[PDB]
RNA sequence: GUAGCAUGAUCAUCCGAAUCCUCUACAACGAUUUUUUCCCCAUUAUUGAAUAAUGGCAAAAAAUCCUUGUAGUGGAUUCGGAUGAUAAUGCUACUG
């Protein structure tokens, strides 16, 4: 994949 | 602090039923129990004054870890007035004693510390366990299994079961591990193992809403999606890393120690082969676990790591393969920059740049950390957040530490905002990336975070628990959870208000996480409802099973004292007493354990050894335990080893090997159980041994009391009784010149004088003296001539006239000198004696009738000479003269006389004008007005030389010729006339200095007598006396086949004995400080060496169950100066010695003369007034004739004003003033250096080794109490010490060491010695580190009497044949010859490296390099060497398998032969050329002035600035050295060799 | 007899060198021990499925001991160099 992908960016936590 | 910290409302109840119950407090962390804790202490304070045997007790406030421990000592410091004492391990109480332990205890009220000191404290009955009032127990879940805490709490079992201390554990965790399931048995397990009932809030609306100001966190989870696809860069480095391990593998190193598994089934790579391995294998876990730029962070650590292996690599194997992991690394870090530069050419601006390569070249996870913390964090002031991260490996810490730091600095927004720092375990990792101690820094990183320097904080489990951490809020875990202790306490550590706990984990593994945090939860709430709703028991009260809870194990064995062995520590205490046996770098301490077979187990033991396991011990062959020892059958190998050490140290505490307290014993102990035999006499002069205090203040020097030989004691001859008279006679041995014929026809005259006494004097040896003119002997004859004294009166006139010769002749008279009527010490008199009934010489009654005072010169002129009658030749031939006109008042001898010539004739020389008359008025007419009788004849006159002391050979240029070159002649009318036979006065000249040595020899023959008389020796050369030698190599007195040794000759056939004659006695009784022509230290050298051998063997007999080590020590302690001077002031030597140079006139008392006996007795009499009597004093006396002949006692009014003299030299400068240095001579005492007495022992030895041989010599030992020899082996104090030494080991006999020895017939013929036995070569071949041989102990007992073979042996052949050289350097040459480098050389050369049965790493390196470097040098001595290094154990095997010739011969002319033939070469160069001095002749050289700095040893390296002086100049330079004193010797060597080449 | 020069020895004081060490505080080194955890494997009880028992393989945590180096001391022995001063010896002038 030579690249690794991207992470979403924007990502607000989860709560439990 | 003070006393404002104010408990709350739990406490004081939690208090308030500790105090009535034991038990374990259980709160979370946080909650003040720390400080409950020290109020429960503040309730046991009532026996902490009071000392241990009073009644009062102490306090133990128990930690697991040193730091923690610190913590809270320094927390009740201040927060009470409590002596509070610290001791850890490294704080260095494994070496304090019983005293200054006690006197610890007694200063303390409260002891903090490491489990183990205090168990080991407790264990040495140092204090009991019931001498204690509470033991407060912190961290108390750790108290399982094998736990030092369950150890300790288990000697509450063994102990005393009544008035036992309080115990209190302290947790917030109860469990460790994954053990949750089942929590009530665990819990119960605690209950009982601390003997407590767990306490714990249950009135819930109270205090529960109050402690829980230490809140709970809120716990998020965060997933990342899995990573699957692996990048080829990846497999490049898998392959690369692959086929360096396979290289590492296959290259070689040196032999390295053997480690296996756990339970050794199964074999293991070597130590640093594994290490190496391990951190490769780590890189690659790092690398796979975080992706590419982690790995770009991690391979500098990596870097770091392997080039400071490298540096601290002695080995140079070591070097090399970490060099080749250094190269592998850093292509390595080269592929990874040049991949990570591979995408940066997209944007030029840096920040961003590395920003987005961080979240491009990452594995997801941490993408996901980032922007967690970037949206946590999202910009907010610095000082307030402070969050922590844990991980779980230790490089993982440093790798996210460097991408923390570049992504900070990546991000301006958090640039500013971020400090963060990482900290580990004690496996430390430096901290830095680039070099070793680039900088010192003096803060920890925990320090840091406290600060607020570090708001951010990496760490593993390290940080989790104890480590006092203010209220963090941010908690973030990276590495999946695994423990219940660990997650509990670190979501306590949040405990601040709104505290957030998060951590991430994969996706696939989301419900796993799940349930695992729901199974910790209801581990915890179960937890607590069930202490909640627990029975109400009060302390566990069922002994039955306390005690079932320990019995599965071993019962611990305890012996007398209270010591006790607890079972556990049986492998640290023998592991810790094998590392104190000194050895070698890969000399294994360590106990090599086996694993049985079965087979072996039931041929060994019975059917029940096929159920479970056995194994064995065996012990290095440097201890004594050289039987094997096996174990308990037990059915795991890990019982199996506990058994097997308990045993092992349970029988060598039985050989005493252990102390009493059950740890190794040190010297110390070893002296202490010795001096009571061998140092028994030290108490008699207040002193001991094991006194260490006694070295300071060695260099003191005592005073003793003189005595005259028994014949000279109160020898005074009484009227009416027989007296002997004893002859002396001159004999001259220069041959005369004209110059000096008056002297040479004189002395030989038949009228001589001769000593009268009333005791009979023994034979004396005749004696040499040294005159202004030339050399002398006197001799005294043997046979005496009797008469007796019928008159009183005769005695009286006798007594005055050899008092006025000392008197007036010789002018040694002094005020306060006085005949002695009291006759006790030194009483004798001395009387000329003139041709009597021919062969009769009777006594010169002529001479003391008439010259009872010699009268005085007076200055008669003109007028009364006219009536005076003229000169008679007879009257003036050979008569005493002087010359009262001129100014010289001394006397004058007159030769010959001139009856021919007459005044008015003229001077013969320069003079053939001027005549003697004219000049006599020319020279003194004031005087003598005019000469009468002109026509009269004269005389011819030499005078008389007014030394005293002949001993010293005054070399010079005497110029016969030119010394008396002046003529003297007078007219007799104008010189005194005393009427004397002038033979007899220039004879008496030469009277003080015989009676001296006379004096001397008087005590050198009582010697003789006594040695005779003890040894039992009264053959037929027992008689008759031999002339005294002189010595010419004593500096002052300048003017094919081996050859038998003499003494082993006389020792082995009796043929070859001779009596000891009294002049080698009077040698070794003569100090060098008295400078006659002979002195002791000739003799001291060979005392000394037959003192080392006689003590080596007797010790040797004596003790050979002992290792090398205590008996070096109490060799040299039996040798030393303190013990020798001990031993010889009891045998009654010293007040006959020789040390004082005889100056008479001022240092010496007369014979016939003393004080006047009053004064005597009051100096006798007031010790505190003896030391303020000044010389002054004595003589401010002034006594006339009337007292020092009538009475012997000054006069009352005289007697007063003396003494008030005396008294007022206090109020003056003479107050206090060392007296003793003038006034010592009068009292018959003096003072003598302790160093003197100490060669005078050895000198004895000397000489009754030299006559005689060793055998009879042994006694002398014993009769200075030297050695307490043993009556129940009397052969040993005389022959079995050349018999003796051995023991079972060296008995069995068996083919199989010649397996152990290949070729040993080359080695044989190199050597010259063939071995009856080959077991003794073994033996000496036996290196220390060699654990394959089991038949024969190790070497060092075989080197340690060697060593004194070997220099005795060679200071016999030097001093029996380098005659004409002085002592001085004799010493410097034995030193030179038994050093252990030429021993190196010495062996090199005939090449017995090949043979020495050792392996070692750096030994076999070492060994190597210099048998290289003497064959580039030829197999020649470098005289030292400019080698980097010697190696010890070359010269200590050489000279160990000396002994074993000696052993194997049991002859020592054979080892003679032996040691000659391989020291021929080296001994014909020692004994012609300056053998060595080094390094100081050139400190002390005439122009170079070497000075030097500190010296650095690094690694293998060691350079020092030598700042020298050359042909007049000043030069700088360097030498490859291997240590700082090695260092200065090789600049000292290459300075040398500087020196000699300018000089060439 | 009188001076100068040279020399030997000794005390005292200062400094140095060699050997042996001790103690202190700091740092490094190596070894051993104890707890905990994961993975995998083996051998059994049973044969496949499934279990159980242990035993072994890697990771984290904690203690103990030894060694080495850094420097300061301090001590013992040997010994040198320097110097007041003391006394001794020899020589070279002035002589007596
Ligand atoms: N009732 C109290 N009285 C006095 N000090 C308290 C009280 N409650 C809490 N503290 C303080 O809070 C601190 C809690 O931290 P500490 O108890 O040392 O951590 P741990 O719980 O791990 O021992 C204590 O140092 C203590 O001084
Ligand atoms: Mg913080
Ligand atoms: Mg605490």
């Amino acid at each position: 994949i030579d690249r690794y992908e991207q992470v979403s960016k924007d990502f607000e936590f989860i709560k439990i | 602090e003070d006393v404002e910290i104010k408990p709350r409302g739990y406490q004081l109840r939690l208090v308030d039923h500790l105090t009535k119950s034991n038990g374990i407090v259980y709160l979370p962390t946080g909650s003040g129990k720390t400080f409950v804790a020290i109020l429960v202490l503040k309730r046991f304070s009532q026996d902490f004054d009071k000392p241990i045997e009073s009644g009062g007790k102490r306090a133990l406030f128990m930690c697991n870890t040193v730091e923690l421990a610190r913590q809270q000592a320094m927390a009740v410091r201040r927060c009470t007035n409590f002596k509070v004492g610290f001791y850890v391990g490294e704080q260095g109480v494994d070496d304090w004693t019983r005293g200054m332990w006690s006197d610890e205890i007694k200063k303390n009220q409260v002891l903090v510390g490491t489990a183990q000191v205090f168990l080991d404290m407790v264990t040495q009955t140092y204090v009991a366990l019931s001498s204690l009032s509470v033991v407060i127990i912190d961290e108390c879940h750790h108290g399982t299994g094998h736990h030092p805490f369950r150890e300790f709490m288990r000697l509450f079992t063994i102990a005393n079961q009544t008035k036992l201390p309080r115990v209190v554990g302290l947790t917030g965790v109860l469990i460790k591990g994954n053990e949750i399931t089942n929590v009530a048995t665990k819990l119960k397990e605690l209950e009982i193992t601390y003997r407590g009932n767990i306490i714990t809030v249950s009135d819930t609306k109270e205090m529960e809403n109050v402690m829980l100001y230490a809140t709970k966190p809120t716990e998020v989870m965060v997933s990342f999606p899995h990573q699957e696809q692996v990048l080829t860069v990846t497999r490049l480095i898998s392959a690369e890393i692959e086929k360096f391990y396979v290289s590492l593998d296959l290259m070689n190193i040196g032999v390295q120690p053997i480690r296996r598994s756990k339970s050794l089934q199964c074999l293991r790579d070597p130590s640093k082969k594994s290490f190496v391995k391990q951190l490769f294998n780590d890189f690659l876990y790092q690398m796979k676990e975080y992706g590419i730029y982690a790995a770009s962070i991690a391979i500098i650590s990596l870097i770091v790591e392997f080039d400071i292996k490298r540096r601290q690599a002695e080995t140079l194997s070591v070097k090399l393969m970490h060099r080749t992991a250094l190269t592998l690394c850093e292509k390595i870090r080269h592929l990874l920059v040049q991949k990570l530069q591979d995408m940066t050419y997209d944007d030029d601006d840096d920040n961003v740049n590395t920003e987005e390569v961080i979240m491009n070249f990452s594995t997801p996870k941490v993408q996901r950390f980032l922007m967690s913390l970037k949206v946590s964090f999202a910009d907010k002031d610095p000082k307030d957040i402070c969050c922590l991260v844990f991980v779980e490996r230790r490089y993982t810490c440093k790798c996210i530490y460097g991408l923390l730091l570049n992504y900070i600095q990546s991000t301006p927004e958090l640039r500013n905002v971020l400090t963060p720092q990482f900290m580990v375990g004690r496996n430390n990792i430096s901290p830095d990336f680039e070099s070793v101690l680039e900088r010192k820094w003096q803060k920890s990183a925990i320090q840091q975070f406290r600060d607020g320097n570090a708001n951010l904080m990496i760490c593993s489990s390290v940080l989790e628990e104890g480590i006092d951490v203010q209220a963090c809020n941010h908690v973030f875990i990276l590495d999946p959870v695994k423990t219940f202790n660990m997650y509990v306490q670190s979501k306590g550590r949040a405990r601040t208000t709104e505290a957030k706990f998060v951590l991430f984990t994969a996706d696939k593994e989301r419900e796993k996480t799940i349930q695992q945090i729901y199974q910790y939860r209801k581990a915890h709430n179960d937890i607590a409802e069930y202490l909640k709703d627990r029975v109400l028991e009060k302390t566990e009260p069922e002994l039955y099973e306390i005690k079932g809870h320990f019995q599965d194990d071993i019962d611990p064995f305890t012996n007398e004292n209270g010591a006790v062995l607890l079972p556990n520590n049986a492998l640290a205490i023998l592991h810790r007493y094998c590392q104190t046996i000194p050895t070698d770098a890969f000399g294994f301490v360590i106990p090599w354990f086996h694993v049985l077979q079965e087979d072996e187990r039931d041929r060994i033991f019975g059917v029940s050894a096929k159920g479970k396991h056995v194994i064995s011990i065996n012990m290095p062959v440097n201890c004594m335990l050289r039987d094997t020892i096996y174990s308990d059958p037990m059915d795991n190998v890990k019982t199996a080893k506990i058994s097997a050490a308990f045993k092992a140290c349970k029988v060598l505490y039985s050989l005493g090997e252990l102390n009493e307290r059950f740890v190794p014993k040190t010297l110390k102990e070893r002296v202490a159980s010795i001096a009571d035999v061998h140092f028994e006499h030290w108490n008699k002069y207040g002193d001991s041994v094991t006194a260490t205090v006694n070295k300071a203040d060695k260099s003191k020097d005592r005073t003793y009391k003189t005595e005259c030989p028994l014949e000279f004691y109160d020898a005074l001859p009484r009227v009416g009784e027989i007296c002997y008279a004893y002859e002396i006679f001159l004999e001259p041995q220069f041959e005369s010149c004209e110059y000096t014929e008056h002297m040479y026809l004189n002395l030989q005259t038949p009228r001589n004088y001769a000593i009268l006494l009333r005791n009979k004097l023994p034979r004396l040896a005749e004696m040499p003296l040294f005159s202004n003119q030339g050399k002398l002997h006197v001799r005294v004859a043997n046979a005496p001539l009797e008469v007796i004294i019928q008159n009183s009166e005769q005695l009286e006139l006798l007594h005055q006239f050899h008092g006025m010769v000392f008197r007036d002749i010789l002018k040694i008279w002094h005020p306060f000198f006085v005949l002695d009527r009291r006759s006790k010490e030194n009483s004798y008199l001395v009387v000329p004696l003139i041709l009597g009934a021919g062969e009769q010489k009777c006594f010169d009654w002529e001479l003391m009738t008439n010259f009872r005072r010699l009268p005085q010169s007076h200055g008669s002129n003109v007028q009364q000479r006219e009536q005076q009658p003229a000169p008679r030749p007879e009257d003036f031939e050979g008569k005493i003269v002087t010359q009262w006109y001129a100014n010289y008042d001394k006397p004058m001898l007159v030769t010959k006389v001139h009856r021919e010539l007459t005044p008015l004739s003229y001077m013969e020389k320069n003079q053939q004008d001027k005549t003697y008359y004219e000049f006599t008025m020319s020279k003194y007419g004031n005087r003598i007005g005019d000469v009468v009788h002109k026509d009269k004849f004269m005389i011819e006159v030499r005078d008389l030389t007014e030394q005293l002391t002949f001993y010293v050979h005054n070399r010079g240029k005497f110029n016969a010729k030119s010394k008396a070159k002046m003529k003297v002649i007078l007219i007799p009318e104008l010189c005194f006339n005393f009427n004397f036979p002038g033979d007899l006065w220039l004879k008496l000249i030469f009277l003080p200095s015989i009676l001296n040595r006379m004096y001397f020899l008087l005590h050198a023959e009582a010697l003789r007598k006594r040695f005779n008389t003890y040894l039992n020796l009264h053959l037929l050369p027992f008689n008759g006396t031999d002339y005294m030698p002189r010595p010419l190599e004593i500096d002052y007195s300048l003017k094919g086949k081996v050859k038998p040794l003499l003494i082993l000759q006389k020792t082995v056939s009796k043929e070859h004995i001779t009596p000891a004659e009294q002049g080698e006695f009077l040698a070794a009784i003569t100090a060098s400080s008295a400078a006659d022509v002979f002195d002791m230290e000739r003799l001291e050298i060979l005392g000394n060496s037959f003192l080392k051998l006689s003590a080596t063997l007797y010790l040797a007999s004596k003790y050979s169950d002992w290792n090398e080590g205590t008996l070096t020590e109490v060799k040299s302690k039996l040798v030393s100066n303190r013990n020798l001077l001990f031993c010889l002031i009891d045998a009654d030597i010293p007040k006959t010695l020789n040390t004082i140079q005889f100056t008479p006139r001022y240092t010496w008392l007369p014979p016939g003369i003393s004080l006047p006996h009053n004064v005597l007795a009051l100096w006798r009499e007031n010790p505190e007034f003896a030391k303020i009597i000044g010389p002054h004093n004595l003589r401010d006396l002034a006594l006339g004739d009337e007292e020092s002949l009538v009475k012997g006692n000054c006069s009352d009014i005289n007697y007063n004003r003396f003494v008030e003299g005396c008294r007022a030299n206090g109020q003056s400068f003479y107050a206090g003033a060392d007296f003793s240095s003038e006034v010592n001579f009068c009292v018959g005492l003096v003072t003598i250096p302790n160093k003197v007495i100490a060669d005078t022992l050895e000198a004895l030895l000397g000489v009754i080794v030299k006559n005689y041989g060793l055998q009879h010599a042994f006694k002398m030992l014993e009769y200075f109490k030297i050695c307490r020899a043993d009556i129940d082996k009397p052969l040993t104090q005389l022959l079995n010490l050349e018999l003796g030494g051995k023991k079972m080991r060296a008995n069995v006999n068996t083919t199989e060491i010649d397996g152990f020895l290949i070729n040993h017939y080359y080695l044989e013929k190199n050597l010259g010695y063939t071995f009856k036995d080959r077991r003794y070569l073994l033996q000496a071949l036996t290196h220390p580190s060699y654990p394959t041989n089991r038949i024969t102990g190790s070497y060092q007992e075989l080197e340690f009497i060697g060593n004194a073979i070997l220099d005795f042996l060679i200071s016999a052949y030097i001093f029996e044949n380098n005659t004409k050289m002085n002592p001085g350097a004799l010493t410097d040459l034995r030193s030179a010859l038994v050093n252990n480098t030429t021993l190196a050389c010495i062996c090199v050369r005939h090449r017995l490296h090949f043979f020495i049965l050792a392996e070692n790493a750096k030994l076999s390196e070492i060994i190597s390099k210099f048998v290289n470097f003497q064959e580039s040098q030829g197999h020649r001595v470098t005289n030292m060497s400019t080698n980097v290094d010697v190696p010890k154990a070359l010269g200590d095997v050489l000279e160990a398998l000396i002994a074993a010739v000696y052993l194997d011969c049991r002859d020592l002319q054979r080892t003679w032969e032996v040691i000659f033939n391989l020291f021929e070469p080296e001994l014909q160069e020692f004994t012609r050329k300056v053998p060595i001095n080094h390094i100081r002749q050139l400190v002390e050289h005439k122009h170079a002035k070497p000075v030097f700095s500190s010296p650095i040893v690094e690694g293998e390296t060691v350079m020092v600035s030598c700042q020298f002086t050359c042909m007049e100049k000043t030069i700088k330079v360097y030498g490859f050295g291997s240590n700082k004193d090695q260092a200065k010797l090789s600049a000292a060597k290459h300075a040398l060799q500087q020196l000699s080449k300018c000089d060439a």
